[PDB]
């Protein structure tokens, strides 16, 4: 019952330790601090306050279980689908990269492939959310759709979406037709989306910058200054640095922020091999994602050296700054 | 970063990035507007169709080419085309790349100036450059001396170069190219009762021309051959399932290239124009010109064209000269190819027109820098 | 609140709310008046009968259709019908509901204007609209391209649409429909000696037509089969208990759709009308139309109609085209279903004609809005 | 002896003798066949009707025009019409007269060849000739310089001539003529509830057109005038005694000559067609073409047409050239009059295709001698 192990939030700490203990803090406020630390190691914080434990807030107690379980459903990580780099075949790499971006951003329907994915407004509308554009949900409807209430009502939503975006305009999207989502023209398809992702990244730069787009120099400078707190590795030198083995140092920087549950027995010295690099590519991504990083890059950057993507990690790092 | 090569022909749009061996996007240079009554709600929202979508749905649209005889006649639609190519076909931000553009010779200068203004003010590109198309063709060939015969959809022009230098006084241009041949084919298709009148039918007949026409080596012999036997007849299936048959027009159309009076034109044939251009040059370089005759453009893709030109110019030569025709398979893109080459050069990077320069000298700067 | 979809068909009235999958009410478009002495006090006070009441009591009534060939010929009776519709069949207050109305193309304009005035003044509807019936048929199919063949009780018309656009010059209309088939069946039934001359007898013949007739795939060998054997004959029972028998009339009646000369009409068959409508279209969309042939209306409910059309249109097509006919089970309500669909759309809500606009433009407003 | 002049138009047949100032025989170019069951012995033996007797008995006949758009589509009926012309209307033996025929430009070659073969092998004429109708029209005007606009029942075409020389590359043809206007009028007659379906009713509508239609000098204000007042309304009496009234379609039908979009065609109007034909000619002769715009054919007989043409061309002209249109009252027979003039000239007598030349060269001789 609630008064047994829930009024004190006793079970939640064991749950948090299961998905990462905690109950040993012996005091409600110390336990809540432990909960915040566990959240720092898990990323599930959306609404947590000390009243959940100190005052035993039943609304908070009943609400936070969703954050605990939905984010960690038996650790069924969708990236372990991407570990099959071509889990589907025939799609171009660029499309795969955009798909990954949407996957990282938590769009509620799951990704399958770019041609089937985004055949509806709901997708692009979720995108519109991430760009903070307001949405008239009253004009937004349902997905299953019967013979009555068919693709035509879908079309209502679809062209609605094209009025959207062109509301603040500037995205040069005039050529896009409101009926073409059903049509699915390939270049039209890619056109309407790539700029979106670019815009988002621009937003990221502005967000982590000092009121403007962040510059390359301050990136590595802050990284190294943080690295100075953990300088077992020398530094990061350039975005064009071929010695991608330095990825281990990215993880060490992570360790600097939080040493929790990392595998440095998995970690190997600078004389790495390509298999180690493949291992690293996914492992680092996983760690970052679980910490809370909205990782936009594909793991291949650890073997392909793409300067344009690496900033993804440093973003969340600066956020922790 | 990387420069952009856009070859804005009269008939086809050719574009891509520097350093590549082929253009990434090739599509017709047309704009289509609906020509009938929209009746289903939501469907009629689209006023314009630009690239290959215009061709597919041509059945309900009126087709306009923004370029005729290589002069941009509709400037708003040209903007539509450039927007389309930048954002849709290549999907890049023009503010981040220098761009290379092409032009035919003997053109009105304001055409050049306006395209400059557009690039710098609508797209505000970092830098740009405009080049003559035949020059790029030569660049595509790896040679430094020769006369280039260029024939795309709207203009035919000849340019000679010796050791990297052109000779402008001998430059000759003929407003006679593929589109006119198409119109003439329309004209003569009625003789068998085949009628095509609309802009959409024009594409059908252009396809017809591109698939069934050829260059005879002897016009009178082939005319007699057709007059005697049907061995030259060939058949074509129209989009609705109708099949038509031609065997005489398959060559009467390209002959206009050597007989412009067919369409009432007074100008001389391509062989003769080439020859006269050669005769306007120094007697000392003509021999080298005779050995390097370079052709480019889709209208230069007819079967037998190289041999016919070989024979004709041999007939015009002092007979002690050697006549050599150069006709690579990639003729269709030699312009864009030479452009990619040129733009990829480290030395060219100082030849770009920068926005700063434009901001002071206005659009006129192009006449100085190009 | 919610909208109303009333398809005043030539012989049948189809109606209901927007959002439902079937017209809530369906009844004959008739008015009856007594023709005999009312011998009982109090029972004869009712001067007119409208819906199924008219049909059930037809034994003592003279029946009339206010609409013929899709033109409203009796407006007062039509008003009776609309009153019955809304108040007795729907039991709704029209002042609270916008209303969607239907019409065949190529109709006299005054028909449309008068129904407009009626709705806004007699009924004072908040808003309304008049749409072409075949368009609704296409809405019902979920397509945006195809040709619709619609055949009700008064008119048979052809409408081609490509991508939500129609071609008015290619629209075909034929004043030959089910009522005509019924009258011709009445005529031919005299050769066996059966006679039907009164208005109620016509209803009986209509039941027979809807019960025993069919379209022959090839009429000639069918006539031969009926001439030799008797397997085609079938029997029907009259209300008094008499039985009649027919074998040959079962298919000679629907054949007039393909041979209008049976009733002396010079016009060509429905297949031929379809094909010619196709040929009036731009060559570039004919293939898709050939693939999208939509049937609609109670008359097209004959068994074998689609196969016969398939055969015939194949016989006319260039044989490379893939002929396809679409014949859903709910053909009898395709128009009304499409209307419900359309009324259900938020984007359509601004397309209504409000009474306010009418108060400015009079009934002529319909020609601009619809 | 003397030459026969036969102008075979799409709608009307003009025939006579050279040197006469008017055709001796003018009758419709039709063939009629019965479409009903004959019931009186000895009356149904006649299988076909050709001349004005077909027109008078059209109520029981189906009417076919052998020529459509200046193309002979049925040759057996064409032979019937030629037999009627020679033996019934003119009552002469063709074996004793050289014969001059007419044809439209941009026609298929088989048409001219087959008429040559028919004349030599069926009617066994001694000599023949095929002339261009517009050229004959210039002869009738007593001129050697000007651009001719010929408009009959099937074809509209333009031919510029300067000092006796044609400019074939500037000849333009439009398949829009009086028959199409008749069909359009039929379409728009239904707005008021008038219906015409039968080929005989088509002739009825053609009569209505020839009587009540005129050309508006400004279409947009004539529409407003008709919208606000009934002053333009006019009445017509049907053969059965019914009376119809039209007041808006009178100018809507002929406006199609300037707005072919009304019938769904992409092409431009007659005024722009003529202007383009002129702009295709040499800049030196354009003033003379502007001052000599010759009209011909029955379709050019509408009231107000010459004024509208002068106004539209003036709008298209550089405002310095004066614009003059020549429209003689004998416009309906200008082609035939010019034919009689040409056949009467002594310098023309060496230009007949003699039957000996035909016997040694086949039907293709007409291409070389005409
Ligand atoms: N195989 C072919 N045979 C004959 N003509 C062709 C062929 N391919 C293309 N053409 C014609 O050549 C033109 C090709 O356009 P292009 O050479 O790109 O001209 P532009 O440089 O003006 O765009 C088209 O007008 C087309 O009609
Ligand atoms: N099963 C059937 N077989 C043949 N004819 C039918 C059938 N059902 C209905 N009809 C005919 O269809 C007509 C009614 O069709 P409908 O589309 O409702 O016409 P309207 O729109 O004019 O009311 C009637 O004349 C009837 O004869
Ligand atoms: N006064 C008139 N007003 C309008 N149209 C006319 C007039 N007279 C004749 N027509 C039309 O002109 C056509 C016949 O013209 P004509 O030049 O004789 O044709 P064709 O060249 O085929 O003989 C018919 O379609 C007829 O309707
Ligand atoms: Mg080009
Ligand atoms: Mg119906
Ligand atoms: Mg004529």
């Amino acid at each position: 019952n609630f008064s047994a192990d829930i009024k004190d939030s006793k079970a939640y700490f064991h749950l948090l330790n299961q998905i990462a203990s905690g109950f040993n803090e012996t005091d409600d406020l110390k336990r809540a601090e432990s909960m915040l630390q566990q959240a720092d190691k898990l990323g599930c914080r959306q609404f947590v306050t000390p009243a959940d434990v100190v005052s035993g807030n039943p609304k908070l107690n009943l609400a936070f279980v969703a954050n605990l379980f939905n984010k960690y459903p038996a650790l069924t990580k969708p990236e372990n689908q991407d570990i099959d780099w071509t889990l589907l075949e025939g799609e171009t790499r660029e499309e795969r990269t955009f798909r990954n971006w949407m996957n990282s951003l938590g769009v509620n329907p799951h990704v399958n492939h770019l041609y089937a994915d985004l055949q509806d407004a709901l997708v692009i509308l979720q995108l519109y959310e991430r760009i903070k554009v307001p949405v008239d949900w009253s004009k937004v409807n349902k997905p299953p759709y019967p013979k009555l209430g068919a693709n035509m009502k879908k079309l209502e939503n679809c062209n609605y979406a094209v009025e959207l975006g062109k509301h603040p305009a500037k995205f040069s999207l005039v050529g896009i037709g409101g009926q073409d989502l059903n049509d699915g023209n390939q270049t039209l398809t890619l056109a309407l989306v790539w700029q979106l992702m670019r815009r988002y990244t621009l937003n990221v730069l502005e967000d982590l910058g000092d009121g403007q787009k962040a510059n390359d120099d301050i990136i590595v400078n802050w990284v190294n200054r943080t690295l100075s707190e953990a300088g077992k590795s020398t530094s990061i030198q350039s975005f064009k640095d071929k010695t991608i083995s330095s990825s281990l140092a990215v993880v060490d920087l992570i360790d600097a922020i939080q040493p929790g549950c990392i595998n440095y027995d998995l970690v190997k010295s600078g004389n790495l091999t390509e298999d180690d690099k493949h291992n690293n590519a996914k492992y680092a991504v996983s760690m970052a994602r679980r910490i809370g990083a909205r990782v936009y890059a594909l793991p291949e950057d650890l073997v392909e050296v793409k300067p344009k993507m690496v900033m993804t990690v440093f973003a969340c790092l600066m956020g922790r700054g | 970063t990387t420069a952009l090569v856009c070859d804005n022909g009269s008939g086809l749009v050719k574009a891509g990035f520097a350093g590549d061996d082929a253009p990434r996007a090739v599509f017709p240079s047309i704009v289509g507007r609906p020509r009938h009554q929209g009746v289903m709600v939501g469907m009629g929202q689209k006023d314009s169709y630009v690239g290959d979508e215009a061709q597919s749905k041509r059945g309900i649209l009126t087709l306009k080419y923004p370029i005729e005889h290589g002069i941009i006649t509709n400037w708003d639609d040209m903007e539509k085309i450039w927007h389309h190519t930048f954002y849709n076909e290549l999907r890049v931000a023009p503010e981040e790349h220098p761009t290379l553009l092409t032009e035919a010779p003997l053109n009105p200068k304001a055409n050049r100036e306006k395209m400059t203004q557009i690039m710098f003010e609508t797209f505000n590109v970092p830098a740009m450059y405009v080049a003559i198309q035949a020059v790029l063709s030569l660049y595509a060939s790896g040679r430094t001396t020769g006369i280039v015969l260029d024939s795309g959809d709207g203009v035919t022009h000849n340019v000679p170069i010796y050791e990297g230098y052109a000779l402008p006084h001998a430059i000759m241009r003929l407003d006679l190219a593929g589109r006119d041949l198409t119109d003439y084919l329309m004209k003569i298709l009625t003789e068998r009762g085949y009628s095509f009148v609309t802009t959409a039918e024009r594409e059908i007949v252009r396809d017809i021309k591109e698939k069934l026409c050829y260059v005879a080596l002897d016009f009178e012999n082939e005319m007699a051959t057709a007059a005697s036997s049907s061995s030259l007849e060939k058949s074509y299936e129209l989009p609705d399932g109708q099949v038509i048959t031609i065997g005489n027009e398959r060559f009467r159309c390209p002959e206009t290239l050597f007989q412009p009076s067919f369409i009432g034109m007074e100008s001389a044939g391509i062989h003769e124009t080439t020859y006269n251009s050669i005769m306007k040059c120094d007697i000392d370089i003509r021999k080298d010109l005779y050995a390097n005759n370079v052709m480019s453009g889709g209208t230069t893709m007819y079967p037998g064209i190289a041999d016919r030109m070989q024979k004709e110019i041999t007939a015009l030569a002092p007979s002690t000269m050697k006549i050599k025709i150069i006709a690579p398979p990639e003729r269709k893109y030699s312009v864009w190819i030479g452009g990619s080459i040129l733009a990829s050069l480290s030395t060219f990077q100082q030849m770009w027109i920068t926005k700063q320069e434009y901001d002071e000298a206005g659009p006129s700067i192009v006449h100085r820098k190009c």
